[PDB]
């Protein structure tokens, strides 16, 4: 909601470096998510 | 010009009397705008409703 929230504040007119970290913070997460599911079927 | 702003599009109208060659789309903003699909080109919006 506060990703798609910023948006819309677009639309009607420091904190960087952890903004830039979100596009990798979504690679990881997709990375981490096919292990998991790999790890937990042989489980 | 060189002020490129992303908005939704939260209606689309095609109809068979319009053909396929015009799309009519309605933004976020409240503007209209028409796409019209080209062989020679991908996509133009050749008419912007109501700027």
């Amino acid at each position: 909601r506060l990703l798609k929230e910023v948006k819309y504040f677009l639309l009607l007119r420091t904190a960087k470096d952890i903004y830039t970290k979100a596009e990798t913070y979504r690679t990881q997460i997709v990375a981490l998510d096919m292990i998991v599911d790999n790890y937990n079927h042989i489980k | 010009g060189e002020n490129e702003e992303i908005i939704g599009g939260t209606a689309l109208e095609y109809n068979v009397e319009a053909g396929p060659s015009k799309f009519l789309i309605g933004t976020e903003s409240g503007s209209i705008l028409t796409a019209n699909k080209k062989l020679k080109k991908p996509v133009e919006i050749t008419t912007r409703y109501g700027l």
